[PDB]
RNA sequence: CUAAGCCGCCCGGUGGAUGGCUCGGCUCGGGGCGCCGACGAAGGGCGUGGCAAGCUGCGAUAAGCCCCG
RNA sequence: ACCGAUAGCGAACUAGUACCGUGAGGGAAAGCUGAAAAGCACCCCGGGAGGGGGGUGAAAAGAGCCUGAAACCGGGCGGCGAUAGGAGGGUGCGGCCCGAAAGGAAUGAGCCUCCCCGAAGGAAACCGCGGCGACGCGGGAGUACGAGGGGAGGGGACCGGGGUUGCACCGUCCGUCUUGAAACACGGGGCAGGGAGUUCGCGGCCGUGGCGAGGUUAAGGGGGUUAAGCCCCGUAGCCGCAGGGAAACCGACAUGCCCGCAGCCGGGCUUAUGCCCGGUGAGGGGCGGGGUGCGAAAGCGCCCGGAGUCACGGCCGCGAG
RNA sequence: CAAACUCCGAACCCACCGCCGCCGUAGAUGGGGGGAGUAGGGUGGCGGUGUAAGCCGUCCACCGAGAGGGGAACAACCCAG
RNA sequence: CGGCCGCCGAGACCCCGGCGCACGGACCGAUUGGUCCGUGAUCGGGUAGGCGGGCGUGCCGGUGGCGUAGAAGCCGGGCC
C-alpha cells in the first residue's frame, strides 16, 4: 500500500534524522580516533559512557532500527542494486528497483549502461 | 550448543511434508513424527527386527523415526517404514514376508495414518 | 503480484522453464497451491502439466524467487521428473 | 557436517578470555599443584576431589598373575549359535551329516553359556558347557557332545 | 578592515606509512650426491685491475695461462 | 591453502659487513626514476649552494627520483577574538560562512491560507450555589485545543547536510587493583607500524554424517598421474557383543507381571480447534526372576530383556615454555 | 536481683494437612550432561564485644554489578528500576 | 506548631507510531534458515560468566565480473 509506504518512509526520514552518530569515547581528544571515526563499546569499570549518565553521548540500542518496510531502501523509496555491465543492468525491475553503476566502471562501459537504462526506462542514481 | 537440526535436505523436506501432511488431513502422528525425527542425531530413534517381532502384530503397520536394525529374529508380517534400513533388516522383513519402505511411501498408502504405530 | 522474469521453451527436452518474482510485502510466503493457481491463470497454462519447482524467500526482502516448469504432456514428466518431486506436487 | 569457528575469535575483544579476575590464570599455584599433585598422599588440596572422583586412587589391591600363564577361554551363547546359524553354515562351521544339523563350536569359542533360549534341534560341539545350556539344549530337544 | 591564540578547509614543507612489485627467505613427500689432508687439507694474512676503495674471483703466469669438446 | 622489506634466515644490498668489549664473545641500519637518460641545450641573477625563464618526457616521476598517509610546522581562506571559569563534551536552536556530483526538489523547497477526522489529555467568558478565606461544586463541555493521519488553493528555489561560534540547562578525562577513583593511588607528549588461548598426546562431553551386532583401519602394496592429488587392496591391531572376583574360578530375562506419556482406536460435549471418558500402549518407571563376590543361610554390592563404532568440527581437564 | 535461675510466658518462627491465590501440558516440581565465575565485600536494622571509633556474626533491603528525578554537592537516604 | 486550598515537578503511569526478544501457528528455502500472523499487566538496566547472530582482513577450490575511456592505495563530501 503506497500510503502505508510514504507514512513509514516519513517516518524513517524523521528518525534517522534525529540518530545522532554514533562515535567512541574521547573521540574528539586524539587525533589517533579523529581520522578514523568508529565506535566502540565503553568498557571500563569506572567509563562514564558505559554508566550511561546524562550529559554523555548515546549508545546503539536495537530500538533505533528503522521500519522492516522501508529499511534500506534509497531516499527516493527505491531499491538499490549494484550494477557492473549491460547483463545484470537488463535484470533489474524498473517499478521497484533502481541501478546504482559500481565506481570501477570505465566511461566506454558506463555509456553504453546508461543509453541501455534510458531504453528500458530504469532509473540511474548515478547517470555519470 | 545449539542444535542445527539435520543437515540432510531430503530429511528437511520430509519433516515439512510431514507437518504440511497433518494439517491438511487434521492427524497427529505427521507432526509426532517429525518432532521425533527432528530430535538430535546422538538420540535419533534406534531400533531392532527383534522387538517389532515383539510388539507388532501380523499385518500392522509400524513408523519408526529413525533407523530400523537386524538385530535378532522375525516372524511376524508387518510393513515397517523407516527413514534408513540396514541391510540385514531389511533381507530379514522381506524374507519375513513384510515390507520395508518409507515414510513417503506410508503417506501415500495411508494418508491419514490410521493404524500405524510408531517404534523409537 | 507475481511477475515474469524469464521464459525459456526447450522442445529437445520438450518444456518450458519461467522464472518469476512474487512481490509481497506485508504478506507471508504464498502457498504452493495459490502461486500454482495464480501462474496458470495468467499464462492460461494447463494446471495438470505443470510443476512449481521451487519457491525462495531471502531474508527481509519481500520479493520472492520462483522457478516453474511446464510440460507439453504427462509422458515428458514420467520420463524426467523424480518421484518424489511428482508426489511433492500431487499431480501423480 | 558441522563446522563452527573458535571462541577466542569471539572473545578477541573480552579483555579477560573468560578467566575471570585479571590475578587468575597463572601456572602451578593456579592449578594448586601441577599434574596429578595433591591428592591425598601429602598435600590435601584436591583431596576433597580425590575422595569422590577417584576413590582407590591412593592404595594397593591384589596381584596379578604372568600373562604367560593365562590362558584365554573364548565364549559363546546359545543365543548368539541360533541366531548366526545360517552365517556359520556359509562358513562350514555347521552342515548336515544325516538327519541331524551339526555345528563345531570348537573352531571359535571353547565354552558354551546359557543366556537366552534354543528354538530348534541342534547339536552343538564344544569342549565345556554350563548347567543351564546344557539343560537348555536338553529341552529343546538338542545334543550336547562334550568333546 | 583588532594584535596574540583556538578549531576547520586548501595549498606548501617534514617524514616515510599504505598500496603494487620481488634475482631473497621459510617449509616439504619423492629424487640426486655425500667426505677433504704430508702428492701438504680446511680457516686466515698479504698481494693482484690503465684509471680500482668494498664485495667476488685469482696467486709474482696473480677478475688470469694451456689442450680436447 | 607459508612471508612479502619493522614480515621472511641476523643478512633480498660492498652481512656475520660496519661497529661494541683486554678477553671469552655480542652484533646493526640499508630495496623501487622513466618505455627510452631522452638525466634539462641555451638566457638573467648569485661568491657559491642554488633561484627564475626556457627545453625533455603521456605524466617530473628531476636523480634529495613509483605512490607520498598521520604526527608536526608556515601562508591563505571561513568563524570566534583582550569583563570572563571549567575533563574541553551532550540536548535544542540562533548568528557568519560553504553548499555542481553523490540526498530530496520546477512532475514543486522552505513558506502563506483554508478544509476534514482525530488517541491519552483537556481550558475559559458567563449563569446559580457552598466556604470566614485561599477556593470549590453543577451547566457551558468532554466544547476550543490536542500527537498524528489526509485534502485543496497561492508563490516559485530552497531544504536536508557541513565548518566555526553564541545562548539556556546539564556534565569533575581514559585503563586498572579496590567495598570504595576526579582523586594528593598506579599506567597515560603526539603519530605510524608490530603485539599477546598456539601445536601434539590422552580423556569427558555435545552438533552432524556413514555403517550397524558389528565398526574401523595402521604400517605398507598395486594402478594412474607433471605431481605428494585420484582409484583399489591391506583384519595385524583397537573398541563393542558378559558380567562378578585379589585370585583360582564360575557364568545371566531374545519379556513372567504392574503403572504409564506421545501416538492409534471407540464414545460424549465442542461451529471448529479443543476438552473429557474407556481400551492398546513403542520409548519410560517399578516388581519378579537370573549370574558372580562375601557367607552356614538369609541378605546385600555390581551386572543381565542387543547399540556400538568411525569420521569432521566445537567446549573443557592434565602434561609439555 | 540473675547471659551461664524459672512456678509462668507472648509477639513470632518452623513442620505437616484442607482450601483461596499464583505457576504449569506453549511442559513446572524433578532428573542427566557441558561451561563457568565466585573463597577481601560495603551501607543500613538487630545481637555479643569495646570509653568510643572499631571488631565479630546475623537480616538480603540498597551500592558492588544500577540509568533517570531530589536531598548543595554525597555509593548506601527519598521517588524510581 | 494543628490544618487546609491551588499550582509546578521524572526515562515512573496512560496513549500513538517503530524495533527486537520469548513462546505458538501458517506458508516457504537442496547445511544452522526465511516472510507473515497471535500473546506478552504477568518481555527490554547490568560486572564476573554462559549462549545465539552479525561486521572486517590474507590466502586457497568454485562461480559471476571490473580495469590504461584508468585497478589497488591516499585526502575531502553524499547515501544506507
Amino acid at each position: 500500500d503506497e500510503k502505508e509506504f510514504k507514512r513509514l518512509l516519513r517516518v524513517r526520514a524523521r528518525l534517522k534524522r534525529k540518530k545522532p552518530r554514533f562515535l567512541r569515547q574521547e573521540w574528539w581528544r586524539y587525533p589517533k580516533f579523529k581520522n578514523d571515526p568508529k565506535w566502540r563499546r565503553p568498557k571500563g569499570i569506572d567509563s562514564k559512557m558505559r554508566l550511561k549518565l546524562k550529559g554523555k553521548p548515546r549508545s546503539p540500542s536495537i530500538g533505533w532500527s528503522s521500519p522492516k518496510l522501508v529499511r534500506g531502501l534509497h531516499p527516493s523509496g527505491y531499491e538499490e542494486v549494484l550494477v557492473h555491465n549491460v547483463k545484470e543492468l537488463e535484470a533489474l525491475d524498473p517499478k521497484r528497483q533502481a541501478a546504482r553503476i559500481a565506481h570501477t566502471v570505465g566511461k566506454k562501459k558506463r555509456i553504453e549502461i546508461i543509453k541501455r537504462a534510458e531504453e528500458l526506462g530504469i532509473k540511474v542514481l548515478n547517470p555519470r | 550448543m545449539k542444535r542445527t537440526g539435520p543437515t540432510d535436505p531430503n530429511l528437511r523436506r520430509l519433516i515439512r511434508y510431514l507437518r504440511k501432511k497433518s494439517n491438511e488431513y487434521g492427524v497427529k502422528i505427521w507432526k509426532d513424527v517429525a518432532w521425533r525425527l527432528e530430535r538430535p542425531r546422538r538420540q535419533r530413534a534406534e531400533v531392532n527386527v527383534s522387538k517389532i517381532n515383539r510388539y507388532a502384530n501380523d499385518g500392522e503397520m509400524i513408523v519408526v523415526p529413525g533407523s530400523v536394525l537386524g538385530a535378532g529374529k522375525l516372524e511376524k508380517k508387518v510393513i515397517v517404514a523407516a527413514w534408513k534400513f540396514s541391510e540385514t533388516a531389511r533381507r530379514k522383513i522381506i524374507e519375513a514376508g513384510g515390507e520395508a519402505i518409507t515414510i513417503e511411501e506410508l503417506i501415500e498408502r495411508n494418508p491419514t495414518g490410521s493404524g500405524v504405530r510408531i517404534m523409537e | 503480484e507475481i511477475r515474469i522474469k524469464e521464459i525459456k521453451e526447450n522442445k529437445l527436452i520438450g518444456r518450458k522453464e519461467i522464472y518469476f518474482e512474487i512481490y509481497h510485502p506485508g504478506e507471508p510466503t504464498p502457498s504452493r497451491k495459490d502461486v500454482k493457481g495464480k501462474l496458470v491463470a495468467m499464462l492460461d497454462l494447463n494446471p495438470e502439466t505443470t510443476v512449481i519447482q521451487y519457491i525462495r524467500s531471502y531474508f527481509g526482502s519481500y520479493i520472492s524467487k520462483g522457478y516453474a516448469k511446464a510440460y507439453d504432456s504427462k509422458e515428458r514428466m514420467l520420463y524426467i521428473e523424480p518421484e518424489y518431486i511428482l508426489i511433492r506436487d500431487g499431480l501423480i | 557436517m558441522i563446522r563452527r569457528r573458535k571462541k577466542v575469535r569471539k572473545l578477541r575483544g573480552s579483555h579477560t578470555h573468560g578467566w575471570g579476575c585479571k590475578k587468575k590464570h597463572r601456572g602451578g599455584g593456579s592449578k594448586g599443584g601441577r599434574g596429578m599433585a595433591g591428592t591425598g598422599k601429602r598435600n590435601k588440596s584436591k583431596w576433597t576431589w580425590t575422595i569422590k572422583y577417584a576413590p582407590d586412587h591412593l592404595g594397593k589391591r591384589g596381584f596379578s598373575r604372568p600373562p604367560e600363564v593365562q590362558r584365554e577361554v573364548r565364549v559363546v551363547n546359545l543365543k548368539f549359535i541360533d541366531e548366526h546359524l545360517d552365517e556359520l553354515m556359509q562358513m562350514g562351521i555347521a552342515y548336515e551329516e544325516g538327519g541331524k544339523i551339526i555345528v563345531d563350536v570348537t573352531q571359535f569359542a571353547d565354552k558354551v553359556l546359557g543366556t537366552g533360549k534354543l528354538t530348534r534341534p541342534l547339536v552343538i560341539k564344544a569342549r565345556a558347557f554350563s548347567p543351564k545350556a546344557e539343560e537348555k539344549i536338553k529341552a529343546a530337544g538338542g545334543e550336547a557332545v562334550l568333546v
